């Protein structure tokens, strides 16, 4: 929080891209970094079973926790399979201002 | 298409009693289809459902070829019996049918090679087609000739 | 082969906080590798224009990281470790005599060459609106060595700044200068690859020589790769021979 | 057949078509740098203005969301504009589209972006690649931005590129902090202190979870707002000095008025930049990432490098598999043929009645001015089939006639031909009537249903009437010259 | 029970945000288990010196 | 650890990659068997051992 993205790329998307790299049946690796915020989706080949994506590359990371900066480490790392798509979205509203 | 199947069968064949043989074997060919569908990976999908349209033209066809032909022969000659006329046909189309099912599974099966996001498409449309055609080819061999 | 590996994985991870800072920050690796080399390709300068520790940090930066991602590859390691650091050469005698430790340098560096956190200006909530949100940005990791050399360590009270400049030297060199590789009499860096367990030598020995051609059309003015140790050159050999065999 | 590929030629080739999912997706994006009050006002001033069009029934909306580059971007939003059933409108998701463009085509304090929810999702209509630029000499994301505009201008020369654009934008508002080193340290302050207090004050500082309703929630400081939008919020900030003295933290730092990135964009390991395009209308896709890559390595520097991501990548990375399986199906099919009829030459028979099922198609398609999708081609893959299914059973039967009762090679011909004359009729009109439908389909799907339903019709319609005379006069041909071997 | 193993590590991972600080610093462990008791050996020391 | 042996700092911004710094001391200096003589730590009181 509070990082601009030239230093969150820097100095956390370019430690977590490293030990990600190699990971087996990886295609290519897309990191995009906003000002408190990084997002890393790894692509991986056609064909590779999730579960078993996503563990890998959990691995890979908690290796390289420790070299990210300690406010990053407080807050950890989410590591996701994002290959779901939206079924359906409900929006709860307040239609009197009262919330 | 079953109802309009059933006009044809009632309007060129000229019998009402033959548009029994497609209500039974339509929905067994396609329930067949349904459970190799469960059987395999596949799920029912936008695209699958899009298949499911077309796989009810191949089945169509296996009943129509099947029953139009035994009649045909079951009016060429009067001296013929119904069980009789069935086995001539049945013997003049098995091997044709079974040449049928090799030769359009060899049509659909490179459709689910190529590669690449549109063959990922092409291929939930092609397998089930295929599937579809064993599985008519199947009940065209066997159950239809039974009914008629 | 994999789930070995997850399972190991999972195992290390309740010990890796008990090990040491040190170990810690610099890491510690689970890879699927069986330590026996496929293969070991040369990379080097035959017209010498580029010195060793360039061409190191060539093979990492533009090919290791290439050959790491074909598939059927554990590991691919560069002997030499030559990747750049910025090295501060203490000089004790300089040290004594302007009442230095190393541990001052130590922490002067690392309060001065991080990059820390700043937020923005217009951002919400705020009674008076604002046209804009401006993010401040900041650099405060050092480029260069002579922006090294100004690390101040202490002011001397006329207000002159005691620096690094002063107490020591600094360069950019090589984090390692423990080993080098030779190809034949020459210099050259030697990339060993280790196949991943559970998979096929001869493809993955196959990959390994058609990335590295594509890679090639790309090297700087001098440069060659050669693979002089290759394991399955001997495996592929002796197939033709028994194809040779079959026809005769 | 020639006309097959004329008309294969003239037929636009597109992946999908477009349909209407009942929603408008809305993008709206301020200048850079807006504030979000000045981004909720503009989707307010948005959304009652739609709120008057009939169609649109509901509306949901996300400010400060940028929907094309996920990110909270304060200056972007999305609107959706949920419409009404398809039942219940007249008007088409496209003539919605089209006023709410005619209403905000007038220059405004915003822009917006109106299109269709993607008809299959995670998919591109487009054929468009998407490329990255990698940086290999490490030069900053701003000079980055001026060697990849080169990029552009002659990309946008180039005839089958179109559309070229990149998404990297240099244009945020930024401000940057001059650290007087020399200073600061002889105030006695160190740097990760002076920065703890910027992080407290102008960004916020998260110390320690409290416990709330029983799950631990965040704990953060920052300072009233009145203090942080300024510029010289700085002089507020005092940091106490090792000597224990209070320093006004804008002695020692300044901010300066700038511009940089606010996404930056890191590719395979690499800084980078992502040009996406289409390509030409006539030019391929194929051709098109031919093209990008071509200009992308003359006119950026060596030191650059180009990559691919999407659809882009599974083409460059492409084994030709599907063109050796086709080949071998065909030569499966040939080969399970001539088992059946016990002749080499036969097969072709059968091969040649394929081509009237696929121009009926490809015909009507034409007229109808869909173009050559991905339903278009599945309908053939169908076509194909039935029409050899009818095919193999003509010339099966005209094999019996000429061999069994020894029928002449011409009476033969005629005699299969009226046998299955019936057949072939009755499956086709319970086919083609039972898919008739789709082609007047209306409601959700409509634009799959109609592709799906124009190329069935007309290849059914093409193999009933042309194929069925055809094949005989084939097998004519093969039969005279199998006798003609026999002399 | 490997591939559950693996189902729920992964879970956790994504909810990395949940969790409080304290247990992340210590870390969570997720390993297969299994409560059959085969046996239970007794050593003894038949001198009672140990 | 600084003097005798290499100590990493923290990183160094080059080529769109982050690289090591190391603090060691000057080679001659760690070359002998008395090199713990020629460095020298300030203690608590402030005077040099
Ligand atoms: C970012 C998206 C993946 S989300 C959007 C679309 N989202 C939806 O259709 C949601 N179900 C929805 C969001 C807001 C309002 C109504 C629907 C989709 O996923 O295709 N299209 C994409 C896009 O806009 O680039």
């Amino acid at each position: 929080t509070g990082a601009d993205a030239q230093t969150i790329a820097s100095t956390v998307a370019t430690p977590i891209e490293d030990a990600i790299n190699g990971v087996d049946n990886m295609i290519y690796m897309d990191s995009t970094s906003s000002p408190g915020q990084m997002k890393l989706t790894v692509y991986f080949n056609i064909g590779t079973d999730p579960d078993q994506a996503a563990i890998d590359v959990n691995n890979r990371i908690s290796a390289a926790t420790a070299k990210l900066p300690e406010a990053v480490k407080k807050l950890g790392v989410t590591v996701r399979k994002s290959s779901s798509t939206i079924l359906e979205v409900v929006s709860v509203y307040s239609e009197d201002s009262s919330m | 298409a079953l109802a309009l199947v059933l006009v044809v069968m009632y309007l060129f064949l000229k019998n009402f009693k033959s548009t029994i043989i497609p209500m039974i074997a339509v929905p067994v060919s396609l329930l067949g289809t349904f459970a190799v569908l469960y059987v395999l990976g596949f799920s029912i999908n936008l695209l699958t459902l899009f298949a499911l349209v077309l796989a009810i033209g191949i089945v169509v066809d296996d009943a129509i070829i099947v029953v139009e032909n035994i009649d045909r022969i079951l009016h060429e000659d009067s001296n013929i019996s119904v069980k009789d006329a069935a086995i001539k046909a049945m013997n003049e189309v098995s091997s044709p049918v079974i040449s049928i099912v090799l030769v359009l599974c060899a049509v659909f099966i490179p459709v689910s090679f190529i590669s690449g996001f549109v063959g990922e498409i092409q291929r939930q449309f092609a397998l089930t087609l295929a599937i579809s055609v064993a599985i008519s080819g199947f009940v065209a061999l066997t159950l239809t000739p039974s009914l008629s | 082969p994999d789930q070995a590996a997850i399972d190991v994985n999972n195992r290390i991870s309740a010990a890796t906080a008990k090990l040491p800072e040190a170990v810690k920050k610099l890491g510690v690796t689970v890879r699927k590798s069986s330590s026996t080399i496929l293969e070991v390709v040369s990379v080097y300068s035959e017209d010498s224009s580029m010195n060793d520790i360039d061409i190191y940090n060539y093979v990492s930066l533009n090919i290791l990281d290439e050959l790491k991602r074909i598939p059927g590859v554990g590991d691919a390691s560069a002997i030499g470790n030559k990747n750049y650091s910025m090295r501060i050469w203490l000089e004790p005698d300089l040290l004594n005599k302007f009442g230095v430790t190393a541990n001052d340098v130590i922490n002067a560096v690392n309060d001065q060459n991080a990059q820390y956190a700043t937020g923005k200006i217009g951002e919400e909530p705020v009674v008076n609106k604002s046209p804009q949100v401006i993010s401040i940005t900041m650099q405060g990791r050092l480029q260069t060595p002579q922006e090294f050399e100004n690390i101040i360590l202490r002011v001397n009270e006329d207000k002159s700044f005691l620096r690094i400049k002063d107490v020591a030297k600094v360069e950019i060199g090589a984090e390692q200068y423990n080993s080098t590789g030779r190809l034949n009499t020459s210099a050259a860096v030697p990339i060993i690859i280790n196949l991943q367990s559970g998979a096929n030598a001869v493809n993955t020995a196959k990959l390994i020589n058609e990335k590295m051609q594509e890679l090639s059309k790309n090297f700087p003015q001098g440069l060659k790769y050669q693979i002089p140790y290759d394991t399955t050159i001997f495996v592929k050999a002796s197939i033709k021979e028994v194809i040779k065999t079959f026809v005769e | 057949i020639g006309f097959i590929a004329y008309l294969f030629k003239i037929v636009p080739s597109s992946l999908v078509p477009s349909e209407d999912q009942g929603v408008i997706m809305s993008i709206i994006n301020l200048p850079s740098g807006s504030s979000i009050h000045r981004t909720i006002e503009e989707v307010d001033t948005i959304n009652k203005n739609a709120t008057q069009m009939k169609e649109i029934s509901s509306s949901v909306s996300l400010i400060g969301f940028d929907l094309f580059t996920s990110s909270l971007k304060e200056n972007a939003a999305a609107v959706f504009f949920i419409l009404k059933d398809w039942s219940q409108r007249e008007a088409s998701s496209d003539q919605i589209i089209a006023q709410l463009f005619g209403q905000y085509a007038a220059d405004r304090n915003a822009l917006s972006y109106f299109l269709n929810l993607p008809p299959i999702p995670g998919l591109s209509l487009t054929g468009g690649f998407e490329m990255y630029a990698q940086n290999k000499s490490g030069k900053d994301y701003d000079a980055i931005q001026q060697d990849v505009n080169k990029m552009l201008e002659l990309a946008r020369t180039r005839k089958e590129l179109a559309n070229v654009r990149t998404t990297l934008d240099t244009s945020f508002p930024q401000y940057k902090l001059i650290i007087d080193r020399d200073k600061m340290k002889y105030y006695n302050l160190n740097m990760q202190d002076v920065f703890n207090t910027i992080s407290a004050t102008i960004g916020t500082y998260y110390v320690n979870d409290f416990p709330m309703l029983g799950k631990n929630f965040q704990v953060n400081i920052r300072a009233l707002g009145d203090f942080r939008n300024t510029q010289d919020a700085l002089k507020n900030i005092y940091i106490r000095s090792s000597d224990n003295k209070m320093i006004p933290l804008n002695s020692f730092l300044t901010l300066v008025r700038s511009a940089g990135p606010d996404d930056v964009k890191r590719f395979n390991l690499f800084p980078a930049a992502l040009i996406q395009g289409d390509p030409a209308p006539g030019y391929t896709s194929g051709q098109a990432i031919d093209a990008i890559a071509e200009v992308a390595k003359q006119s950026l520097g060596d030191e650059y490098s180009i990559a691919w991501s999407g659809s882009a990548y599974q083409e460059v990375s492409s084994k030709g598999a599907g063109a050796y399986a086709f080949v071998l199906g065909m030569i499966f099919v040939f080969l399970i043929l001539a088992a059946q009829y016990e002749r080499w030459l036969m097969p072709l028979a059968v091969i040649t009645a394929v081509p009237f099922a696929v121009f009926g198609s490809i015909l009507l398609v034409a007229l109808r001015g869909f173009d050559n999708d991905i339903y278009f081609q599945t309908g053939l893959l169908l076509l194909i089939g039935l029409s050899a299914k009818n095919a193999i059973l003509i010339i099966e039967f005209a094999m019996e006639e000429r061999l069994k009762k020894g029928k002449s090679i011409f009476e033969a011909a005629i005699n299969a031909a009226k046998l299955r004359f019936r057949p072939i009729i009755m499956t086709s009109l319970a086919f083609t009537f039972g898919v008739l439908p789709m082609i007047f389909a209306t409601g959700a799907g409509s634009a799959s249903r109609h592709s799906l339903g124009t190329g069935l019709i007309g290849g059914m319609i093409a193999a009933s009437t042309l194929a069925i005379f055809f094949v005989p006069l084939f097998f004519y041909l093969l039969e005279n010259f199998n006798e003609w071997l026999d002399k």
